[PDB]
């Protein structure tokens, strides 16, 4: 059991859904039709985790699409393995939220979220025992953020024990594919903080500078950046699908990784991740993996680690390793990052090992990293906010929905208490010496 | 008739628990199905099981052994396992949620729960069992299920069944090589219950173990499962005396009168010397004299606490083969000689041997070598001191911050229950100095 | 035995019961022509309850097909198995009621009844044992509402204690496809209260609810409404005519369902009903059918059970299911809803099993609760009437039948009581 | 010789008997037909059936059972069945129209009709048997025919055929799981009757035997046909030693003595131990003193009374198999120990213990193990006062609204009668607490 409830909320949400249920189905070896044809009975033992065995032995993904424009499920239809999902799954509105939180959060969004709930409450308790959810939704645009974080808010008042995991793509200054997004991903995080359990925090700009430096693709498309979110997405809960030599699970991994339950932002990373033309000369060990995945350049996020400390880590290896040897490794990484790990509570690194590898390698690994560099990624959005805050612009879309200035201010204020926070976590390792500060 | 119960609880637990049954099966003659082939035309090993294996009176033999866990993923893979039709299927008792990493949900969330349902199979197998001799139990105190719900069994243990002893085999975390990140607050409050409520507690710290693979088997590559193979070999050699006969036999009871000699102090170490590569077998002599030195190595203890700093209390040398009482008589005195091995002065005599003449199984697949002498020496140490110590610290740089504390607290347990517990084993390491000062 | 004699009076009714007979026809196998043509010997073993075996081995099914029109006897002769009716059974006058109460009740249909109660005794007296009746009228029209009324009244004086059962299509203020729907209806419950033992209200506004929703039709006809009411009709009489684990009939719905003598209006909803597009990804097992049936979405009444708190409600499941699983999941549901369950009357739920499922399927449910919420959509039509009679609009064509004024007042007087209790038994905490 | 009547009144009286029939057929070895294949050259089995079934003297052999409804669905399955030409077509007595879950129609309307033809029946079954033993009789008491008709035939039975015994097995309404809403009307209506016109009633709640299904023989989904099937396995095995020859013998007679200590408290709980589904047979020693344990499990009585609350004021263990009597003596011995189970003061010895040699029939399609031994405990416990408790709380809440009294009242039962049956019950639930009061 342990099942996990998806959720792939807002245009982004349901490209990056499309992908992740063509490469879960891949592992568990379901074929577009539902029907299963993988060869090994290891893909079927845990399948209920992810499917909800339908009549005839057809498998149906335990997702919820929800968007507030319609032709979004033109789009996830098109895709292969677009029928898979459950027709009665899909919720869809017709106007759209208009890159405008007010209007997926308080107006348009409001009407439809009931009609949500109705489906995650049907999905949830077929379950016998709900691991939790995992939303995946854009910050940066109205339904993702709107909805989202409406719908998070609402299953949360529900189900308060079942964790909350949701991979969220922050808007990054250098894309800017919207002019709104600092206005939107402001009112998002100040939502998300409050009641999501564990946010892994994606940014377009890292995605594409990973398909431009770590693999060399020619022309990366938001198909390839949603491949590599959904790689990270598997990982990150692989120990409940399959064997491990030790086992973990999500509600393990926010335990040993969220020491405060404020700070709850992640970096999400993929180490075996190798350019076409460089995969002959590179060697598939331990070491070299564990190398990338602490590597900044790997980091599905725009802040780059080096400048935080991380207050702690994750790895989830896969495929057959001496746990001797990735122990070694782990130990290794933290004796060289003196300075990028924490002075209180240490051996800050946890490691779990899953027997089962992804399809077509022999080795992987899967990285989680709650550092205090996030901070740097929400300055960004902070810095735009207040920009255009300052002068009230774009507001009277917000303010027409019904929002209030007072809600613009607030989240300002709880947004910039998480970035004091993070920064406090440095704070506390400048205790270094009782008897006097360093800084005179 | 010499009967041991055998608790496997948490992943760690279970996962040793699979080694050592491959072992005894092999040892008695036992075939996966659960039925010995009736050879050599007389019952030879006719009850020498009877220790570990109920006879249903069918011709298959059951193993008298609980595996308990809050997680079904380790339960599952042995269900799914050669040994499916020798393990009862009520034994094996499977929880839906796991305790992720936290002793609160372990002792009273999810624990109180399962302990109800457990404890009915321990007075099952009790029933059965005529003069038990003792409850085997195998939990991780790094990890949540074997600290948690491994506490709260042993609590209750201790009233129902009462004098019957309880030793208590503990996968005590390693300092320098750390799993998870929160497991200083796990081992604490798992150390603090097992303070009062086993009778003889054997430390293994898995890095130890596994130099020792490194140093003595010659792997570059350890794994867990050649890390349990080992654990098995020892256990194996404890109750040896039991199972087969022996010259001068000795018994679970036994230990806790000669090797605690104040109540609090039941903390241990083990050392199994003839760990030997096939490789390098040919060039030894191994004769008893080399294997009681080889027991003594400080790196051949499978806690990685040097006992150079520590006085031995009390050592209990159990030999297995071509062992003659004579040859081991001088092998201690020359130990008792020694500068480096170092007793306490209020024990004139600290040894207690036990001589076996059934040599060790080679298990196929094993990295060990077939070897016609053996000795696993339980060693009460002043040094175990350190390993607490260095749980202490490591523990102390937490709870100045409250670091993980919100889980915890969130799951039942009192802020002050951690206070308690840091206190109490601050109060064991001052008697643990006490007892090794010199008498007044 | 325990036959059941049918009445599809008014051109609703005629229409839903011409569908009802073609239903129970696949079920027992019976042929347009009335000849078995049945695989399993199980469809012909309880066919009495429903038909009444003529000479040369045909099977005529027990309908007493009454309407004041003689064009409705064209369209139900028209209809697949329209051969299967009797024609001594058809009783049709010529002027027809115009959707007047008063004409189907005290004048045209006044003149009628003696015949059709004629008839009506003579199916009633070839059953060894009558179980009851199961009138299917509309309360909207005049005919349906008029005569149907008028029938219940007369059967009942002649046969008292036989059930007394009624799908009666209440009209919904949404659809309002008639403008004087609002007194027919206020004037039948009057007389329904009082004579019909089970009253199962049916609304077309939530037929076509569950037609573009739990079903998707792109075009929903009245055949397709008729065709979800007809599939719940069969459910709530199956037990007599198949085995069961745990057997029950239309009396023994009646005992459990009624706590009080007028509390006898129910909303009755189908469980296995998907849109055929959606069928791939639904599992069909005894949880998934139990949340459907529940869902008020489902229940066809337009009032949705959340508003009120089920004083009682009915399962009776269909196919091969184990009994245990059944009986967690009624007590998973109760727990559940709470509030949505009377203090008063603990294990609320009854359950009822019968091995032999619909055609073309594993299981399904059929769903009859007593609930306060009924109470809404009565509520509808007395605010509606009362508007109309605060002026005593379109009076004089009730008036010039030879009904009186008094007579309005005591319909709006009893049907006002009706909702004052059920609000009681909501409000009451015991 | 060892006559027994089975009065089958009502669908759970009538589909339990099937089940029963099955069994019996298959335990004297009688075909479908009713036709015993001559087989071992002896009547080998001769005598053992005339306990349940007449001999015709043409080679056909009869039930000795009055099958009962006031449905006719229920008697015609039966009739359309594998066993229609074993039943005599009189034996089964069919109605036109069921009580409908009122006993108001049971006992007045529609049963003074039947009850008539029924008396006649059991009349020239009485008259065929030579020293009856006494009447089984198998009634729901929830629902209406078992409720109405099946008290009146009792009260009538009590007059005609005086002495002999009255052993009614009735299906009492679990408090959790109930079928039909206006339940606990007719029980309350029925135990008052039932409370003066029979010697022993053993309670059955459906519930506490479905739990057991799932428990012990680990069926997801149990059907009524697996719960009946269990339950003639205890009927069985309570006549069993008229039926097959045994070293202590019991007879339905005794049960009478030794477990009503006072006329008013004959009701009673029962525990068939040994339900073991094949798969967990394989592992199980099941020895005597295990199977007696198993016993006084609180879980595996088949009615929900939890005995501990209770005293046990006097138990009829009824052992069959590979059973002897010194292995008994030392189980009951340790029982008697136990504290869990607590014996009332004024009964000293307790225990009334019946071993047979006849081991019990394994049924094919059948979800139980081919076991060498078993024991059938009815138990007379203080604890039987919860069930009557709960029915009174369920009972009170009704009648304070005279919730559904108008349907009772119109079939002929005043009003005052209900007032009547609620108070001395009152009286009954008064006397088990008298009696559980130690002695002044
Ligand atoms: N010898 C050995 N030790 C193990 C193994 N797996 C885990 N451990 C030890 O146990 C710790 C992790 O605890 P787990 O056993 O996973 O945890 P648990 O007690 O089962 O509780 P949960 O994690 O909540 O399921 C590690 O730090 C190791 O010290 C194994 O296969 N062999
Ligand atoms: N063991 C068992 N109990 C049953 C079965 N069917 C019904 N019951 C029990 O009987 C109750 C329902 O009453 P019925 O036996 O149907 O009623 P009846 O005595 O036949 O009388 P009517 O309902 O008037 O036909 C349930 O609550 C159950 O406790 C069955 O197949 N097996
Ligand atoms: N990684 C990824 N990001 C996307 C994709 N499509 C849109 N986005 C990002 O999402 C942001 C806007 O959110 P979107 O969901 O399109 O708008 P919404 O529908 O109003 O929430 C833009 O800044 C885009 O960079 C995609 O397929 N993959
Ligand atoms: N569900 C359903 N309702 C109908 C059908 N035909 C008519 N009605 C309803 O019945 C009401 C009028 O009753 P009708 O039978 O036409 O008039 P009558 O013949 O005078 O009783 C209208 O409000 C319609 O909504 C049908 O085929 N199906
Ligand atoms: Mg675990
Ligand atoms: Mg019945």
């Amino acid at each position: 059991m342990r099942e996990i409830v998806h959720i792939q909320g807002g245009q982004c949400g349901n490209q990056i859904g499309a992908k992740f249920w063509e490469v879960i189905s891949d592992e568990h070896g379901i074929d577009p039709t539902g029907t299963y044809h993988g060869d090994s009975d290891l893909q079927l033992e845990r399948i209920n985790v992810y499917y909800n065995e339908a009549t005839g032995g057809r498998y149906v993904p335990r997702a919820i699409l929800m968007d507030l424009e319609p032709g979004t499920m033109d789009s996830v239809r098109a895709g292969p393995f677009g029928q898979l999902f459950r027709p009665d799954n899909f919720v869809f509105g017709q106007t759209g939220a208009g890159n405008n939180w007010a209007k997926g959060h308080y107006t348009e969004g409001a009407e439809l979220i009931d009609s949500v709930l109705d489906v995650v409450r049907k999905e949830a308790e077929g379950c016998d025992c709900l691991q939790g959810f995992q939303i995946t939704h854009s910050l940066g645009g109205g339904t993702g953020s709107g909805m989202g974080t409406l719908l998070i808010s609402k299953v949360r008042e529900e189900y308060p024990d079942r964790i909350m995991e949701t991979f969220s793509v922050v808007p990054s200054p250098k894309v800017s594919d919207t002019v709104v997004e600092p206005y939107n991903a402001t009112l998002s995080v100040h939502q998300l903080v409050e009641n999501a359990d564990e946010c892994m925090v994606i940014d377009n700009e890292a995605l594409y500078d990973i398909c431009f430096r770590t693999l060399k693709l020619t022309t990366p498309t938001y198909g390839d950046l949603n491949h590599l979110v959904s790689a990270a997405m598997s990982g990150v809960t692989c120990c409940l699908r399959f064997p491990g030599q030790l086992n973990s699970d999500l509600r393990k991994l926010a335990v040993n990784l969220i020491p405060f339950p404020r700070l709850h932002f992640f970096m999400i990373g993929f180490a075996p991740l190798t350019s076409r033309g460089s995969q002959q000369y590179r060697a598939l060990t331990v070491p070299e993996l564990t190398q990338q995945m602490f590597d900044a350049k790997n980091m599905m996020c725009a802040a780059d680690p080096r400048h935080g400390r991380y207050l702690t880590a994750s790895a989830l290896f896969r495929g057959r390793m001496s746990t001797k040897e990735v122990d070694e490794q782990m130990l290794n990484v933290q004796n060289k990052n003196s300075s990028y790990f924490v002075e209180w509570i240490p051996n800050n690194i946890k490691s779990s090992i899953c027997d089962i590898p992804p399809k077509g390698l022999k080795m992987a690994v899967t990285f989680v990293g709650n550092s205090t560099a996030i901070q740097e990624m929400f300055k960004r959005v902070a810095e735009q906010f207040t920009a255009m805050f300052r002068r009230k612009a774009f507001l009277h879309w917000y303010t027409g929905e019904g929002m209030d200035e007072m809600e613009f201010t607030e989240a300002e204020s709880n947004m910039n208490d998480l970035v004091s926070e993070y920064q406090q976590y440095q704070d506390a390792t400048a205790e270094e010496e009782g008897e006097f500060e360093e800084e005179e | 008739m010499r009967e041991v119960i055998s608790i496997h609880v948490g992943q760690g637990g279970i996962q040793v628990g699979n080694a050592c049954w491959e072992l005894f099966c092999l040892e008695h003659g036992i075939q996966p199905d659960g039925q010995m082939p009736s050879d050599k035309t007389i019952g030879g090993g006719d009850d020498a099981f009877n220790t570990f294996f109920s006879e249903t009176g069918a011709g298959k033999h059951v193993p008298r052994a609980v595996f308990l866990d809050l997680e079904p993923t380790v339960i599952d893979e042995v269900r799914t396992g050669t040994y499916r039709q020798l393990f009862h299927p009520e034994q094996l008792i499977s929880g839906k949620e796991d305790a992720a990493n936290n002793f609160a949900r372990g002792h009273y969330t999810i624990g109180k729960e399962i302990v109800d349902l457990c404890l009915d199979r321990i007075r099952k197998l009790a029933d059965n069992c005529t003069g038990l001799q003792g409850f085997l139990v195998f939990n991780s105190v790094g990890g949540g299920t074997g600290s948690g719900l491994g506490s709260l069994l042993l609590e209750r243990l201790s009233v129902d069944y009462g004098k019957k002893s309880k030793l208590g085999f503990t996968i005590y975390p390693s300092p320098q090589v750390s799993t998870a990140v929160v497991e200083p607050y796990n081992s604490i409050l798992s150390t603090h219950s097992l303070l009062e409520h086993t009778d003889v507690a054997v430390m293994l710290d898995n890095e130890a173990i596994y130099d020792i693979c490194r140093r003595n088997l010659d792997i570059e590559r350890p794994t867990y499962t050649n890390l349990n193979r080992l654990i098995a070999q020892v256990i194996s050699s404890l109750t040896a005396s039991l199972r087969f006969d022996g010259a001068l036999n000795v018994d679970i009871t036994e230990f806790q009168t000669n090797l605690v000699p104040y109540p609090r102090i039941h903390f241990m170490l083990s050392s199994y010397a003839p760990i030997i590569s096939a490789e390098k077998a040919y060039h030894e002599q191994l004769s008893v004299a080399e294997i009681t030195n080889s027991a003594f190595e400080p790196a051949n203890m499978m806690a990685k606490c040097d006992p150079r700093h520590g006085k031995y209390m009390a050592c209990s040398m159990m030999y297995r083969g071509d062992v003659v009482p004579k040859d081991v008589n001088a092998s201690i005195a020359t130990i008792k000689t020694k500068r480096t091995i170092q007793f306490v002065d209020w024990c004139p005599t600290g040894f207690k041997v036990g001589i076996n003449y059934q040599p060790p199984t080679v298990v196929p697949g094993g990295d060990l070598a077939k070897v016609m002498r053996a000795v696993c020496m339980i060693s009460n140490s002043t040094a175990i001191a350190e390993v607490f110590s260095r749980l202490d610290h490591k523990f102390d740089l937490m709870y100045a911050k409250r670091a993980f504390v919100h889980w915890y607290v969130g799951e039942g347990m009192e802020e002050g229950e951690f206070s308690e517990a840091r206190e109490d084993l601050a109060a064991l390491e001052k008697d643990y100095e006490e007892v090794g000062i010199e008498t007044a």
